[PDB]
């Protein structure tokens, strides 16, 4: 008779979301990890459940005790690990707790910036077992109590959505039958950019010098009309530097890039009207 | 924002109470609010308030796992019920909004302040 | 036996709060952490204290001394720890003590910069230990003499303040009455940041930039009033690119963003008052 | 005895952080080695999982598990999790995951327009191929959806060679024990030029064409000094590019176009010049 | 782009179907598309698509090792082998192509969805 | 009854200064003897041990105190170390490291400024009853041309032995607050060449030629040109800050941007004081 | 009496980049391959052994002799990779292992984008003195380059390499002739590739030195003055352009001397100008 | 814009020998550009052997089973291709190729310049 | 800033002296004070000063416990209880103040010295 | 720039002693750029001694096997170098340069301003 898999309660905490690299499509992630499962029976010191912290665990795993490692699918690099904890019962149980920060990656489309929206996951599946010797039974999802967004980069919008799906792989599926699957637990936190400082520092001073550019249509002479058209065409040249020192670096045009763009069209096509009314 | 506590009165020591808070304004959470509490001639001290991450609720080291802080985000209110009630208790409990600073334990950082719920713990 | 909690006494040495990263809201802190309790007495050699030495701290771990793992609930990722010591005492006392260097995550409000105020905070809580198993007893906090604080980035404001809570975990529940609460340690310094740099350098110009464009119309022509006003919006630009350049990345606007917009509006305004005048 | 066949599989999960000056770039994926041991007891004669620090213990027990260094990495990689599967019939399973910065020849001169080929070269540390080699190599690389919202454009599929690399400084230290067997993996990239083609290509052609504007003015004093603010604005466009391309020792389509922008001024103002005076 | 589902149909418990599904527009790769399935008054829920790397694919909890998706790149098409079909799948399948987002698993971020295919497994 | 530590410290390198964090790096070795409890050494010959092997004595009881650089910035990269052995107790160890160093820098006198870059040196654990520092003698590198460094080396090494009397821990034991402290100076001056040249000379220029405006025939030649020298001087504030390190202060090149704002903006009230 | 451990050392150097100026460091990857006789021994099937990694410390505990050899002039740890040993029946061994590191030297940028630098290495016995440990050669293979026109720096010539004693006045009071040290240095020379300045600094700024000029043929005092005051915002706004570039230095390099030479230019017709009006 | 140029070629028997040989002549810098390829009738262009990045090293086609070496001369601009234990199997044009760009010296689309070529036939 | 040392004296060996140090101007704190030794044909040498952390105090070698440095903030003083003194002690001790400076013990980083107060020490 | 200028050569037995000199007269900072070489005839100008990087330390050829001792005296300008156990082999003619740059202290092309020389002779 087949032993039957080990069901994995798997629980997330997630204290902090943040250091957004847009070219490299990652994302900060500071938080807990906790596991649980039930192993096999052991004798604790009283019969009370016994903690072994860090460098303990170790001295375990060697003597015999099963410790399935868990992988971040999604993670850039091997995560920044905390503390880290087991909690043995005498009646077979493993709690498993430990702090994790690890940079995470996921496909971000910034085409809508600053008016972006965001969805950052983070994907956990067993290195080596299978669903059918390790299965994850269920997901719990714990983030951060937030008094003012005000301050934040990011606007959370709704609760954690959360996912438990099996993966096949193709290459081990010749390894061994049924073997080839594994069990996959995926989170995910919706957030919306606050766009505040674009709205108020790139928007609208834009805004004003595009409407300001139509002003050189009053000018009395062609001489005045032109010579002023072009220190407009330096006004969004030097603009065009001042938002590359701030926007982030992207490999696309964003809704900020295109009002830059329509800047010089507005400049070059009012130099084409001067133009047409001289010669 | 305007805040007004409730459920505050006369008890007998072992006894129990639920104090609740209503907020009224510009607010977008509930997780904003903290209970204190003031005996005559004593300082403001802090009782209850949310933890930072999820599941968690911080406590002032004088509840003992007494008191509990509950929520209703629909209503706009917060519960503080309190159990095992000693004569020590016995304070004005207020009902604070955190207004900024970075140190929910901290007085300071409350505001928007309610009129005050007495309770009284007899012997 | 005794089965109360384990009463620890803590101590700690802020030697540095530097590297404040505005956009991430972390700060880094350099200090040292000092942690005492009493457990079971022993013989030590010559009945004198024993000093047991980073590694050495890890063989008598292994050996059955207990040694709980404290953590900072606000680090970034793992602190740099340096030196690590324990003091042994036969009459059971136990002092452990280590150099501690860490990015700390805290709520930093910088909208009115350069005259924000900061609250730098420490939060410690035990890694595995719930109150019933170990308990904060006191904290006390020391900080570094100053000489002059002219030639630093942060002004210090007060002494610092502490306090001792209960964290209530609501995922724990699920276990044994009255095993899901723990200790706290809360250590906050308040600061307000030096506006040298950015009283001189910035709002000072700006200033007479936003004042010496109102001298626009004092000038005799229309022509020459217009040309004006356009090498002053180029200057607003030019100094908001200046700003940018030095000036810490933020989501929201600051009072140094606030006048440049003022300088813009000033601008767009005058602008607006030139053409109420010619057609 | 026969030399020890490893057969490799690679799985590259992205390729990001490309730095043109130092000529790297970052690869995250997996690697995995399959060879056949020595027969062995594992227990309940089943395949047996052998995970990350145990792995240690076992080598330490005598497991041969061979060091396969990557030729083109730029310091150690860092390595996550690593796992061994040990059979009784002595086959070995190593699996692991990897994050490096690799190096390579890159050549930006046709920089937005510039092609790539990201290689990843393996071959063992201390074993010559009749002590190990490498039977086979199979590549499994992103399944994309989009790639507009990506800095690189995968064209076709993973190129793959099995190849003897012959050291000379081996030669008069042993005799035919100086080949080793070497696994090349290739991926071509086009790089995407959407946002130096609109932000850079597209403005840079409306000033360089309003740089020819100036002989339309009346007088020599009109024609010169705008001549001169036309200057300051291709010097403005210069700084606002540096300040955005990557660092070369050499010049890029967007490069030369500056040139051009500097050279059809001078060439404008040696045009006023030969006509006034 | 249009997407059209056909192969479903009614099959007795412990059976076996094979569903197809047909592009026709902007598809450039048959990657983008994925199943899910809706049963009168009950969640359109996700049933399997393509893993972000190659050799891999993405199945729902339920599926338990019976269904497989296969591809025909060169036809524009995806295949969902349904095999020990038990009565609880009974829904209307339906073939939809990741719209965007950055979740294989989550319905919004698949758009262009076809009428659906109905599959009614009986006893 | 004190163990007596000798000290000897050799400063290889001090760069990457940084202005804003008030800190620098620091490459080198630390060397500390002292005589313990005599032993036995393979053939009663001085015993090398290296780096790993050291875990290995320390395990099996050997006395190696831990002794911390009081003005590091995190964990020093500690390189290669290893002890030398003697049959009569005698033990060297030596080390080499590399570790950022924090000390009060001001930076107001910018690039004229003078700088102290100190290195303290105390056991973590060992109070001066247990274990004292003896001496100190410092080795500095040997310069050939200093026209090609960022900073100008003035002076010998200068060192102090002093004792830090805590006041916590002084109700721990009595008389066992005081610790063992070596502190190592090195003075230096900024080589002021690429600022001279290329910021306070052209920046002269620029305050020099600001006056000519002066020189023009009308008030609306000499005001529009006023506002070009304003753009100016804005424009090279925006040069200036580039490539000027980050401070909470201003310093001399600051002060003469300030002077060129002053300058212009003394010029523009004296150009108005004339026509209305 | 009692003769030292002859080392023959190998250096392949893969890559010198990551050049730091105001640092004055380089990075180097490479391989180091140390070899000496130790005492001879049982091999299984007596063939050469290899032991690797973390093994190299179980053959260490156990009793082997694997001197610690530091690079002198590198900046922090070097990056270890790989690493191995062969041993042999016959006595000898083989140590290699795979290195990064950051390394120091003088550097010299005041000819700038036209400079020469030396990029050396130096390799020495941590403990062992030179009547324990003398290195007796050193071998130096470098990169096979097809195209340096895609390189930053121009390798000239083969490398350089010496093997002195460093004798240290410290160590003299410790015990009489062991204060000496083996050393190897490995040097090697490269030129600048100026290509992107020469086209994108030297070039451009030439045209603007040369346009400057070109004002005395205006008419009037008015325009002359006006321009002069243009091409000076032009000057400081490519001293911006070029400084945003240019590596920091604590020296002037050709192209800084150059904008001095354009500020000067500047200045100088400015006083022309004056010098014909009042 | 270089010319290539082999030589060498010619019938051998099975177990034979021959030293193939390449000059270079034009805007060539170095040899370790240059490396050798074959083609035999109705099969595709396969590398045979190259320089490797690293002093002392050369890559060589996993067929080639220590039979050949790659030997150069850099100042008259010759590489050459030394070729023993000759098997049938060997029979092709063998064409001395360029490295004209890419970063795989193994690929023969990173080679141009290509020689006319020199047929090598081994009779079994 | 004017600074002003007092309590000098003729003591015989083993005997006692407290030494005060009076500041007047532009002084915020007394931790920029520090003292002094200069015998005759020696060089001044460092005696105390202020710690850099809270509780600490740096003494100069030769102390050995045998003095320490107390504070007045209030009075803007600082004394220097020196007991068990010694022949060696025999010098004139100065009151500086650390004109800034980045190393406590080195007279180069003060001013604003005082007069200076003798002590002898007799046999 | 500099002048240098060497001394104390001559005649002398196997085993015997020699104190050179080196005098450095003009716009020198430092006594440390100063390094001695030899040139016996027929033979290449070889490194003999100079000073280390860090403090303590002088570089010295590894022929001279602790018998030869380079000194200073930085205030009169000038460097000496203390023979001792001389073998034939050390006959050459004693050269006294000053580093003008580069970044090899081995280098004798890294140097400069060379005196004229002073010839040690060492017989039977």
């Amino acid at each position: 008779v087949d032993a039957r898999p080990v069901d994995v309660s798997v629980s997330i905490f997630i204290n902090k979301i943040y250091g957004v690299n847009t070219l490299e499509q990652t994302y900060k992630v500071d938080g807990y990890i906790v596991a649980q499962w039930t192993g096999k029976p052991r004798k604790t010191p009283g019969d009370k459940p016994l903690i072994v912290e860090n460098t303990q665990i170790e001295r375990w795993i060697n003597n015999g005790l099963w410790v399935p490692a868990l992988e971040f699918i999604n993670v850039v690099g091997s995560p920044d690990t905390g503390n880290k904890r087991l909690m043995l019962f005498p009646d077979g149980r493993v709690i498993y707790n430990a702090r994790f920060l690890g940079s995470f990656s996921n496909d971000m489309d910034f085409r809508l910036f600053p008016f972006d929206r965001q969805q950052f996951v983070l994907e956990l599946e067993p290195f080596s077992y299978n669903n059918q010797q390790l299965r994850f039974s269920d997901i719990q999802v714990y983030t951060e109590n937030i008094d003012n967004e005000e301050i934040d980069e990011w606007w959370i919008r709704g609760k954690a959505s959360t996912h438990i799906s099996d993966i096949r792989y193709d290459h081990l599926s010749s390894v061994q039958p049924n073997q080839n699957e594994f069990s996959r637990i995926t989170v995910r936190i919706d957030a919306v950019r606050n766009p505040s400082y674009y709205l108020w520092s790139f928007i609208l001073p834009l805004g004003l010098i595009i409407a300001a550019s139509w002003s050189v249509f009053w000018l009395e002479s062609f001489s005045e009309r032109l010579q002023t058209s072009f220190t407009c065409m330096l006004t969004v040249v030097a603009y065009a530097f001042y938002t590359s020192n701030i926007l982030p670096r992207l490999p696309y045009t964003t809704v900020i890039d295109q009002m830059i763009i329509a800047g010089y069209g507005s400049i070059f096509a009012a130099i084409l009207l001067i133009i047409f009314a001289h010669h | 924002v305007q805040l007004q506590e409730s459920g505050g009165g006369l008890v007998q020591a072992g006894g129990s109470l639920r104090l609740s808070c209503a907020a009224s304004g510009r607010i977008f959470s509930t997780n904003v609010m903290g209970w204190f509490r003031q005996a005559p001639g004593k300082e403001r001290e802090f009782v209850a308030t949310v933890g930072r991450i999820g599941g968690s609720t911080v406590y002032a080291d004088f509840v003992k796992g007494r008191f509990t802080l509950s929520r209703d985000n629909a209503k706009n209110m917060v519960y503080l019920q309190m159990n095992s009630l000693k004569p020590e208790d016995t304070a004005v409990y207020y009902c604070g909004a955190r207004i900024g600073g970075s140190d929910r334990l901290a007085p300071e950082n409350y505001g928007y302040w309610g009129q005050g719920t007495q309770v009284t713990v007899s012997s």
